[PDB]
């Protein structure tokens, strides 16, 4: 019975991986977003779906990479924030807790500020109990947004000049002036005596894949 | 230790002395255990 | 010795003050000749060397580097003495 | 010929420990899985 | 000392700011309800003692078993 | 003179350290502020009712 | 993969002879051949004949072990390679 | 009447006694090897306790070799 | 005679005199940047000096940045980790040049945390447009009160790329310059490894 | 000292040999963490320490002796 | 009753900085290797060196 | 190579391996005493 649900869930994750492994410029923001919405509406990933015949149960680990496949929110509508909160809601039912690794890359996926707030708010609606990981990952994401802004500014003014200013240089050295959770004092961003900065930079698909493949190799050998 | 596993298979665990000495046959054993009552203490030079 | 009008020299005015062209100079002949003359000094020869008019802090600095030059030069004096022996 | 092998000890020692240990890398939901889903009846929220 | 309020004695082995226990204005003792486990009601409580007996245990180190994995597997708390 | 240079070496060290302690205390307060907000939000939600 | 993976480890409550021998050969291949052969030579040099008399006493044994140690330590094998072999993982991380 | 030797370990170490410290020994053996290397380099640079026809080279070769033998002397001492 | 000879032969001898620690106040920092600036000027074909920043007119990356004096700025304010002295960008390579502090306490922090190196790397990647695939960012930390042969060799050879003959051409006196680390000063390089649960106790 | 100084004396005054990053840190005296009067505090923490008058927070689980004043 | 919240407690939120005040402690934080000294015998001894 | 392990069994010379033989008990007692004994013998004699 539910064995059927799991089978159709196998085809599901097959095509999720199919579009995840693409990760090409041929997949544009608009295209990725509407392709994701297409998958969700194909396989009935709404919370309205009953407990049995819930397709999201049998997606191992394809759930998180489907989840952060949503994240940069295209420019059409504010509809986008809903895809996300559908997925999370299902997790809420199913019992699978969100890994901090997953939400860290989730914030690392964010393009603008309003989107970062969009995410945090969304997992507020989704009954996620906020931890220090939540807060610090968010702050990190804001910080890298500003760092990215300034990086854009200085490369920009380097382009119309041809040699860097001293502002460009000491920006390169000490980073953002008066940052929250800064580099020069690393002991601040730490939670449970482990440093928390994943979200301070962008990640490709192959980065994510690199980490878990590393894990897999370590199992297959050691 | 990246590699040393060769040794790990014929390697030997350390033996359970705590419960072995616990479960030794004892000559004070009682079918039902009673905690001892309180002993007389020293209440100071006037009380003894 | 130090007199009114004596100045601590910078590199450029040392290059200016002693500038003389001549070809034949044994580095190792001259070095030892000068060395020898300094080992011939007695300690009073180091006495009046600090320049007369300076701010006091700067004077302290010059005292320091003078005392370290003298200490190094004597530290080398006895070494050379033993070597020559 | 066979022999008793000394089992190389596990890190956690029990499955429950496994879950809890795994759970610190994760985010607890505010609500347990069985009550997240809205009731079929409707509960008007009052002050306590 | 027979004076009332001086009965607590001279103890040096306390942690207070006077070696005279009866000038100490912090902890006033209770002669009627105290001293079941410590002997006399004058003496310091089990957990505040700064001097230790030969055959008596000294203070527990607070935690606030996972870390004994290398030890005897049976070794309890 | 040698005794003094190492004396102020240790002094500078200590003053640096209490700067670091200061940063740690600030961020401790920040943390327990976030938590405070998590509880206080929750109570005021109820008081809105 | 069509389905989500799980990862089990499988412990054997019984070693067979073939199994054990596999393990021990897997180690003999895992250590320096020169020092394997050397140490064999050293054992059979201390042992001598094997009679209660022909075994070296302590004073000669320390000397013999010294002879072999001194001769092997020169080789790049010991100092350049084998010494750093037994390092922890974080040590190798810090070095890398 | 009895002298008891044991290991004092604060819970950091489960060893009673290690062997020779192999990190130290390995280190200075490596140093010695490196000095023999440099000394051979300059011996074959001039060739293109070592007694030569040049005073500078005899000087530095012998300094190098002497230091090497000192290192080896520390291993031997261990 | 001898001093005239010295001035006529050794041009940079003030630089040397500083490298040997004979400047007891404000020592050996400024002479290092005069030296580096000289090296760069003989290495490249065009050099602009704008304030504390020196650049090439080339369109290819040659950049020398005098950032802070890590002596005072270290004990002065905002106790931090990665306080450096110079920054040098040679093209795809970036080098942080640090002068060790005289506090054996304050050295342990001084060279940058790995997180800071990630940061600087991707920040250069943003600004200079250099590919993040190939960037190699490295540290060089020199002895506190003076400068030995080892340090100058690895300053000449690696930071600037100079093959032995062009260096011997440009810097004749390096052959005669034998200075090496004193026993007291050997360990400036080796630094205390501190745990993350220990951070409240030690710097 | 005299007899064993002469004993080791060589003809040339040889330079000290470079050693491991350090062997010469004074070791910390051993103590047990679990059963303790006080924790043995590292000398590596020497910056953290206070004075007899104004003590740094340490050995919290133990009562703190007070200074005795008139 | 009065304080009961959906947000989990301090331990889940990991609000606190620091930790055990002595840093890494073999009994409490880190693992414990070797032997227990229950009497203080090794804990007060005199360095012979 | 076998000939190399054959070489290992030869006793220590100073010509090959440049190290003196170990003999341990004499080194244990008399190592610190040697300067004394030597100077009692009126120093060594360097012959040719």
């Amino acid at each position: 019975n539910a064995y059927a649900a799991m089978e159709l869930a196998a085809e599901a994750r097959r095509e999720i991986h199919e579009l995840w492994l693409s990760a090409e410029t041929a997949l544009e923001r608009e295209k990725r977003v509407q392709q994701v919405a297409a998958l969700i509406e194909k396989y009935k990933l709404d919370p309205s779906t009953p407990r049995e015949a819930d397709v999201s149960r049998g997606l191992g680990d394809a759930f998180d990479r489907l989840l952060l496949l949503c994240l940069p929110l295209g420019k059409t509508d504010a509809k986008g924030t809903d895809n996300l909160e559908r997925l999370m809601h299902l997790a809420g039912r199913n019992g699978r807790e969100l890994s901090v690794r997953t939400i860290q890359h989730l914030f690392a996926r964010t393009d603008s500020f309003a989107e970062a707030l969009a995410v945090f708010y969304t997992m507020r609606r989704c009954h996620v109990a906020m931890n220090m990981e939540a807060y610090y990952s968010m702050l990190y994401s804001l910080q890298r947004l500003e760092e990215e802004g300034w990086g854009q500014h200085f490369r920009n003014e380097y382009e119309e000049n041809g040699a860097p200013s001293e502002q460009a240089m000491d920006f390169i050295v000490k980073g953002i002036s008066n940052a929250l959770l800064p580099e020069n004092k690393p002991w601040l961003g730490r939670v449970m005596f482990q440093d928390r900065n994943v979200p301070d930079r962008r990640y490709d698909t192959r980065d994510f894949d690199e980490l878990d493949t590393a894990w897999t190799q370590r199992y297959k050998s050691g | 230790s990246i590699y040393a596993h060769a040794l790990s298979q014929f390697a030997v665990c350390r033996q359970p002395w705590n419960e072995y000495i616990g479960l030794l046959t004892k000559q004070d054993s009682t079918p039902y255990h009673t905690e001892p009552q309180e002993k007389p203490a020293y209440r100071g030079r006037k009380q003894g | 010795h130090a007199t009114y009008g004596a100045v601590p020299l910078t590199h450029s005015q040392v290059t200016s003050v002693y500038a003389t062209d001549g070809g034949k100079v044994d580095e190792l002949g001259l070095l030892e000749l000068v060395e020898e003359r300094i080992f011939s000094w007695k300690l009073n020869k180091w006495e009046m060397r600090i320049p007369p008019n300076l701010p006091n802090d700067q004077k302290e600095l010059i005292r320091q580097e003078q005392e370290n030059l003298k200490q190094i030069l004597s530290e080398w004096r006895k070494c050379f003495g033993a070597l020559n022996a | 010929t066979s022999d008793e092998s000394h089992i190389t000890p596990y890190t956690l020692g029990s499955v429950a420990a496994g879950v809890q240990r795994l759970g610190e890398h994760r985010l607890r939901y505010t609500l347990s899985p069985w009550d997240i889903t809205p009731p079929e009846d409707s509960v008007v929220l009052k002050h306590t | 000392a027979n004076h009332p309020n001086r009965q607590s004695g001279i103890q040096f082995l306390t942690h207070y700011n006077t070696h005279q226990r009866f000038r100490v204005n912090k902890d006033y003792i209770d002669y009627m309800h105290w001293g079941k486990e410590q002997g006399q009601a004058r003496l310091p409580h089990r957990h505040q003692r700064v001097a230790f007996d030969f055959n008596d245990q000294l203070h527990p180190t607070r935690i606030g078993y996972a870390w004994f994995a290398s030890q005897d597997p049976t070794f309890g708390h | 003179e040698k005794k003094r240079i190492e004396a102020r070496q240790m002094m500078d060290g200590r003053q640096a350290l209490k700067k670091k302690h200061l940063d740690l205390l600030r961020e401790f307060h920040e943390r327990q502020f976030f938590f405070w907000y998590e509880r206080a939000s929750e109570r005021l939600q109820n008081m809105n009712l | 993969l069509r389905y989500p993976p799980i990862y089990f480890i499988v412990k054997r409550c019984t070693l067979y002879f073939s199994e054990w021998a596999y393990a021990v050969k897997h180690q003999l291949l895992l250590q320096s051949p020169f020092a394997l052969r050397a140490a064999f030579g050293l054992l059979q040099e201390v042992r001598g004949d094997g009679a209660a008399e022909n075994v070296m006493p302590l004073a000669e044994t320390l000397g013999t072990e010294f002879k072999y140690f001194t001769r092997l330590m020169r080789r790049p094998d010991f100092y350049r390679v084998g010494v750093h072999t037994d390092k922890s993982v974080e040590k190798w991380e810090e070095i890398k | 009447k009895l002298s008891v030797l044991e290991a004092a370990q604060s819970g950091l170490t489960d060893y009673f006694c290690g062997g020779l410290n192999f990190e130290i020994v390995g280190f200075e053996l490596h140093m010695a090897a490196m000095l023999r290397e440099r000394a051979a380099a300059i011996l074959e640079r001039s060739g293109a306790c070592a007694m030569l026809l040049e005073k500078a080279d005899e000087r530095e070769v012998n300094k190098l070799l002497r230091d090497a033998s000192r290192y080896e002397d520390r291993v031997d001492d261990a | 005679e001898l001093v005239a000879h010295i001035v006529r032969n050794y041009s940079q001898i003030d630089i040397i005199y500083d490298f040997l620690g004979f400047n007891y106040s404000e020592g050996y920092r400024s002479s290092l940047r005069r030296y580096m600036e000289y090296l760069q000027c003989k290495t490249a074909e065009n050099v602009r000096a704008s304030g504390r920043l020196v650049t090439g007119d080339k369109g290819e990356h040659n950049i020398l940045f005098d950032y802070c004096v890590s002596r005072e700025s270290l004990v002065s304010g905002d106790s931090c980790q990665g306080i450096i002295d110079f920054l040098y960008i040679n093209g795809n390579d970036v080098t942080l040049i640090i002068i060790a502090s005289d506090n054996p306490w304050l050295r342990n922090r001084q060279l940058p945390h790995r997180r800071q190196m990630e940061g600087i790397a991707r920040r250069v990647c943003f600004v200079l447009g250099i590919p993040p695939s190939e960037v190699r960012i490295r540290n060089l930390l020199l002895p506190p009160t003076y400068l030995d042969k080892g340090s100058i060799v690895r300053l000449n050879d690696i930071v600037f790329r100079l093959s032995n003959e062009q260096s011997n051409l440009l810097i004749p006196w390096l052959t005669n310059y034998n200075k090496e680390l004193d026993p007291k000063d050997v360990d400036y390089t080796a630094l205390a490894k501190t745990t993350n649960e220990e951070e409240w106790l030690t710097l | 000292q005299r007899n064993e100084a002469v004993s080791s004396h060589e003809a040339v005054p040889q330079t000290p040999l470079v050693d491991l990053p350090g062997v010469e840190r004074r070791r910390d005296l051993p103590a047990d963490p679990i059963t303790r009067l006080f924790f043995q505090h590292k000398g590596d923490h020497a910056l953290y320490y206070g004075t007899y008058d104004k003590p740094s927070v340490q050995d919290d689980d133990r009562v703190q002796i007070e200074k005795r004043v008139p | 009753l009065m304080a009961h919240s959906d947000t989990k407690g301090i331990p889940y939120f990991k609000v606190d900085n620091r930790g055990h005040s002595n840093g890494r402690v073999p009994g409490v934080n880190a693992p414990f290797f070797g032997e227990f000294d229950q009497k203080m015998m090794q804990a007060m001894s005199r360095p012979l060196n | 190579d076998d000939s190399d392990i054959l070489r290992l069994r030869a006793p220590l010379t100073y010509d090959m391996d440049s190290t003196a033989a170990l003999h341990v008990p004499t080194h244990c007692g008399k190592a610190s005493r040697l300067a004394g004994m030597l100077q009692d013998a009126g120093g060594v004699q360097v012959l040719d």
